C-alpha cells in the first residue's frame, strides 16, 4: 500500500540528451527498448544508470546470455559515482540469474526487484529499476504452464500474459510514502524479439500498456553514432503532462524548441527521397539548405558520447541553448539565400563551427559561452 | 556475436581487428555486381567498382576455398591484404594508413 | 457387389459410377470419432484410407472373363485444393485423374476438362 | 477463385518474399547507373548548336 | 532531311543540302509527313519556335513510338536562344523524375 | 499426405540416408521426367566413387561432371533475376547459359520409360554426351566473343544434332558422337 | 447503417440526406486519380482531374481537422457546402438544384 498514487507530471531524465529532451518519460515512465544485445548497444543502459537523476540504482536482468551476464558483474565495480566520489557499486542492486537455473527462479525474477524497489522507495528515495531479457521473461511462464493443462493462446505464450505483465507496471510513479515523501519507480522494458520482429505477442502487448517507446538500432551504429536511437519510430505520450513542468522551470520557450526541431524529421524524411539518391546536380539552394541544417543537428545535437566529463552528462538548459542557436542559425539562413548569398560559404564560416564545440564545452562556462557565441551569428549574417 | 576480446595487439596483430571489418563490407559490396552485370556490361560500371568483381572471385576461389590445406592466422592474414591490393587505397579507409603501409 | 456378380457369372460390360463421395466420408467421420478413434489426419480418421481403399479397389478384369468392372468416381472437394483431404488420398489409392477447370468454366467451354494436372 | 494451398507453401512464399524483397533491393540501383550516366548528356546537348545556329 | 519554317529563313534550306517547304500556313506538317517517310532520307523536319512544339500527336498517331523525323524549335530571329537549355533541364525533369 | 515436405515422417527420414531425390509435380505434369529438382536433391556418395570412375571409364570424369553441375545450379542464379524483369536483360552470357542448360535438361535430364532404347543408358554413352555439351559451350564462348548472333547459334543445325543424342543407340554411338564433334567444329570454326 | 432515418424535413434540414452522397463519390474519385499518377505519368492523366485533385485537398487538410472546439450541425453544414463550390454545379448530379439555389 502507499495510499495516494498522485500523478506523474514530473520529469525523469538521464542526461542522455536525445533520449530525454525528445522523448521524456517521467517517474511513472515505462519505456522499452529493443535492438541487438550481446553485441555492443548495451552501453547506454549502463551509462544510463550511472548518471540518471535518481539516487538508487536497481538493476536486474534475467534470462540473459551467459557470458554477457558476466560482463555486467565485472565492469560494474569499475564505476565510482560522479555524485559522491565513492564507489558506484555501493548503491546498486543486482538480481540476476543465468538461464539454466531453476525454472521458477525466472518466474520470480521480476517480483523480486519489484518488491525491492518499494522498500527503498518508501524511505523517500527515487529508484531506478531496469529490466533486461524481459522478452525472455515469459519463457519460464510458458514452461510452467506447460506442465499443467494451460494450452496457450497466440503463438505459444500462455493465456496469462497480459496479466502478469500488467501488474509489473502498476507499481510506479508518484506514490506517497507512509513517510509522506515521494519515491520514483520507473522501469524500462528491454525486450527483444527473436529478430527485431513485431508480431511476437510480447512486444505488441507490452507496447500498449506502457507510455514511451525508445526504438534503438544497428543502422545508426554502423554509422558510428552511439547512442543510435532512431528517433522517427519512437514516442512518448508523456510529453503532454510534462509540458507544464517543462516550461515552468526550464524555459518558457522550451517546448517551442523541441516541437520546432521535430519538424526536421518530417521535412527531411520527405524531402530527401529521390533527390538524395541523385545528389547535388540539378537541385537548388534552399533544397540543399535543409540537409545542411540537418548536418549540424546531427553531428552535434544528435551526437553525444560516454567518454567525456564535459558531454556525457547534460542538463536541460544546456541542450536548450544549443538547439536554440541552431534555430537561430536557420532563421537568418533563409534570409541569406533570399538575398542570394552563397550557402556553401556560410557553412564554411568558423562561427558555425563555434556552435559545434558547445557540447564539449563544459556546463559552467556554458552560460557565457552561449551568450557570446550567439551574437556573433547576428553579425556574421549581415556580414554578407 | 562476441569475438572482440579475442584478438588484437598483445594477443595477435592489432590490425587484424579492423582488417576483418574491412573486407566484410568490401566483399559483399561486390558480390552482386555479379548479377547487375547481367543487365549491363562492364562498361556501365566503373573500373573502381569493377575491381570489386575480381575481388570476390579471388576471395572465393582462392581465399575461402582452402581445401585440406591447413593454415595459420598469419599465413592467412597476409593473403587477405594482398588480395585487397587489387583495389586502390582509400577504399580501405576503416584502417589507419600505417597499417596499409605495412602491407598492400 | 452387384458388380462382380454381373461381371463374373453373368458376364457384362458395366460402367459403375460413383458420385457424392465427398459426402461419404462426411458421414464416415461421424461414427469414426463420435464413437472414439483419434483422428488420423486433418479432421478425419485414419482408417479413412482403408475405407477408401476397399471401395475403389474392386475394379478390373480377371483372366478370361467377359465382365468388366469399371469404376468411375466423381466427386468434389471444396475450392480446388487437390490437397484437401478427400481427393488427396484418393489420388494415391486410385489411378486416373481428370480435372474440371474452374477457370475455363466461366469462359464458356464445355466440358471444361483439361490437363493442368490431369494425368491419366 | 482460390486461397492458397495450406502448408509448406509457407516456406515457398517466404522465398517469394526473398525473391521480391531482394529483387527489388537491387532493382533501383540497376537504374542508379543509367540515371547517373544521364546527366552528362543533359549538359552537353546545346553547346555548338546554339553557337553556330546563330552564326 | 527537309524542313519548313519562316519564309525568310526558309531560303537557306532551299539552297544546299536540303529541301525546304517553308510556309506559315500549315501548322500540322502532315502535308509532308506521309510523303517524306516514303524515302526516309529525311530524318528530320525541324520546326521552329514560331509554331508550337508538343502537339505532334498527328505524327504520334502514325509513328506509334517510331523514331521518325523529330523537331527541335529554332528562333527564326536570333537575339537569344539558350533559354530552352535552361528550360530543357526541366523538360525532362518536370514530367517524370523529380522536377525543378 | 500433404505432399508437403514438411510432414514429420518424411522429414525425419532425411537425417538417416546418404543420397536423396525430390519430385516436383508440375515438372511431371509437363513432359519432364524423371522429374527431380536439380536444385533440391543431393547426394553425398560420390565422394568415394571417384576411384572407380577415374580408372574404369575415364580419368577426367569427375572433372567434367562437376564442371557441369556448376551450371546446373548456377543457372538458377540468373533464373530468379529473369523472373522480375523478364528475359530481356540478356546479352551474351545471358542467353549463353539459359539456352545451354535448356537443352541440357531437354536431352540430358529427361528420358522415357517407354522408348525402347531411351530407357537404358550406359555410362560411356552418357560420358560422351557430357562432352558434347561442354564442347558446345566452349565454342559458344568464342562465337559470342567474336560477336556472332546467338539467334543463329540456335538455328545452327548442329544444335539439333546434339538434340537427338539420347535416341541414338550404343553401337553407333561412339562414331555418331565422334562425327558430331567434327560437325561441332565445322559449325563453329567455319564461322 | 442508419442515416436515411432521422434526416430530412422537420427533423433537420432537408438537404442533408442529399449532400451526403455527392461528396462521397467526389472525394472518392479524387484519391483514385492520385493512385494512377504514380504509374503512367502524373500529367499524362485527364486534365479534368486536376480540380478533383485539389478538391481532395480541401476536404483534406482544410476541413477534417478542427482541433478541440465545440461545433454545431449548423456551422458544420455551412462549411459542408463550402466544399462543393469549386467544382461546378453542373457536376453535382446527386442533388437537386433547389438547395443549390438555397446556397452557393
Amino acid at each position: 500500500p502507499v495510499q495516494r498514487k498522485l500523478d506523474p507530471n514530473t520529469p525523469f531524465l538521464t542526461g542522455m540528451r536525445i533520449l530525454d529532451v525528445l522523448f521524456p518519460v517521467a517517474m511513472g515512465g515505462t519505456a522499452a527498448i529493443p535492438g541487438p544485445f550481446g553485441s555492443g548497444k548495451t552501453v547506454t543502459q549502463q551509462s544510463l544508470a550511472k548518471w540518471s537523476n535518481a539516487d538508487v540504482v536497481v538493476y536486474v536482468g534475467c534470462g540473459e546470455r551467459g557470458n554477457e551476464m558476466t560482463d555486467v558483474l565485472v565492469e560494474f565495480p569499475e564505476l565510482t559515482d560522479p555524485k559522491t566520489g565513492g564507489p558506484l557499486m555501493h548503491r546498486t542492486v543486482l538480481i540476476a540469474n543465468t538461464s539454466n537455473m531453476p525454472v521458477a527462479a525466472r518466474e520470480a525474477s521480476i517480483y523480486v526487484g519489484v518488491t525491492i524497489a518499494e522498500y527503498f522507495r518508501d524511505q523517500g528515495f527515487s529508484v531506478a529499476l531496469m529490466a533486461d531479457s524481459t522478452s525472455r521473461w515469459a519463457e519460464a511462464l510458458r514452461e510452467i504452464s506447460s506442465r499443467l493443462e494451460e494450452m496457450p493462446a497466440e503463438e505459444g505464450y500462455p493465456p496469462y500474459l497480459a496479466a502478469r505483465l500488467a501488474a509489473f507496471y502498476e507499481r510506479a510513479g508518484k506514490v506517497i510514502t507512509l513517510g509522506g515523501e515521494e519515491g520514483a519507480v520507473t522501469i524500462v522494458g528491454a525486450v527483444s524479439p527473436p529478430g527485431g520482429d513485431m508480431s511476437e505477442p510480447v512486444t505488441q502487448s507490452t507496447l500498449r500498456i506502457v507510455g514511451a517507446f525508445w526504438r534503438l538500432d544497428a543502422s545508426l551504429a554502423f554509422r558510428r553514432h552511439f547512442p543510435a536511437i532512431n528517433w522517427n519510430g519512437s514516442y512518448s505520450l508523456f510529453t503532454s503532462a510534462l509540458d507544464p513542468w517543462y516550461r515552468e522551470n526550464v524555459a518558457e520557450d522550451y517546448p517551442e524548441l523541441r516541437d520546432a526541431i521535430s519538424e526536421l524529421l518530417q521535412r527531411e524524411a520527405g524531402l530527401q527521397e529521390i533527390v538524395q539518391l541523385v545528389g547535388p546536380d540539378a537541385l537548388q539552394d534552399a533544397e540543399r539548405l535543409v540537409i545542411e541544417v540537418g548536418r549540424i543537428i546531427r553531428e552535434d545535437f544528435l551526437q553525444q558520447n560516454a567518454y567525456h566529463e564535459v558531454d556525457a552528462y547534460c542538463s536541460m538548459k544546456k541542450a536548450y541553448g544549443i538547439m536554440k542557436m541552431i534555430l537561430a542559425f536557420y532563421k537568418e539562413a533563409e534570409a541569406a539565400i533570399k538575398r542570394g548569398v552563397s550557402i556553401d560559404e556560410i557553412l564554411q564560416l568558423p562561427v558555425l563551427e563555434r556552435i559545434g564545440r558547445a557540447r564539449y564545452v563544459s556546463e559552467e562556462e556554458f552560460p557565457a559561452y552561449f551568450e557570446e557565441a550567439m551574437k556573433e551569428i547576428q553579425g556574421a549574417f549581415k556580414a554578407l | 556475436r562476441l569475438m572482440n576480446n579475442g584478438v588484437g595487439k598483445g594477443k595477435t596483430r592489432e590490425d587484424h581487428k579492423q582488417v576483418s571489418d574491412q573486407l566484410y563490407s568490401a566483399y559483399a559490396n561486390g558480390v552482386d555486381i555479379r548479377k547487375l552485370v547481367a543487365i549491363i556490361g562492364e562498361d556501365a560500371l566503373t573500373e573502381n567498382d569493377r575491381r570489386y568483381l575480381q575481388f570476390a572471385d579471388a576471395f572465393e576461389r582462392f581465399f575461402i576455398n582452402q581445401g585440406q590445406q591447413n593454415r595459420s592466422i598469419e599465413e592467412s592474414l597476409q593473403i587477405a591484404w594482398a588480395l585487397l591490393s587489387m583495389l586502390p587505397q582509400g577504399e580501405l579507409k576503416r584502417i589507419s594508413k600505417d597499417h596499409i603501409g605495412k602491407y598492400y | 457387389t452387384v458388380a462382380e456378380y454381373l461381371a463374373f457369372e453373368h458376364d457384362y460390360h458395366v460402367l459403375v459410377i460413383l458420385t457424392d463421395m465427398t459426402n461419404y466420408c462426411e458421414a464416415l467421420r461421424e461414427i469414426g470419432a463420435a464413437r472414439e478413434e483419434i483422428p488420423g489426419r486433418r479432421g478425419y480418421p485414419g482408417y479413412m484410407y482403408t475405407d477408401l481403399a476397399t471401395i475403389y479397389e474392386r475394379a478390373g478384369v480377371v483372366e478370361g472373363k467377359k465382365g468388366s468392372v469399371t469404376q468411375i468416381p466423381i466427386l468434389s472437394m471444396p475450392d480446388d485444393d487437390r490437397t484437401h483431404p478427400i481427393p488427396d488420398l484418393t489420388g494415391y489409392i486410385t489411378e486416373g485423374q481428370i480435372q474440371l477447370s474452374r477457370e475455363l468454366h466461366r469462359k464458356g467451354i464445355y466440358p471444361p476438362i483439361d490437363p493442368l494436372p490431369s494425368l491419366s | 477463385s482460390q486461397v492458397s494451398p495450406t502448408r509448406m507453401n509457407l516456406l515457398q512464399r517466404r522465398g517469394q518474399l526473398r525473391l521480391a524483397q531482394k529483387g527489388v533491393d537491387l532493382l533501383k540501383k540497376k537504374r542508379d547507373a543509367l540515371v547517373a550516366e544521364f546527366f552528362g548528356l543533359v549538359r552537353e546537348a546545346m553547346e555548338a548548336r546554339k553557337a553556330l545556329d546563330q552564326a | 532531311m527537309a524542313v519548313i519554317a519562316d519564309p525568310e529563313t526558309a531560303q537557306g534550306f532551299r539552297l544546299a543540302g536540303l529541301e525546304g517547304y517553308g510556309a506559315s500556313s500549315a501548322e500540322e506538317a502532315q502535308s509532308l509527313l506521309e510523303t517524306l517517310v516514303e524515302r526516309g532520307g529525311y530524318a528530320l523536319v525541324a520546326v521552329d519556335e514560331a509554331l508550337l512544339p508538343d502537339p505532334e500527336r498527328a505524327v504520334e498517331r502514325l509513328m506509334r513510338g517510331r523514331d521518325l523525323p523529330v523537331l527541335l524549335p529554332i528562333a527564326g530571329l536570333k537575339e537569344a536562344f539558350q533559354g530552352h537549355d535552361v528550360e530543357g533541364y526541366m523538360r525532362e525533369l518536370v514530367r517524370k523524375t523529380i522536377g525543378f
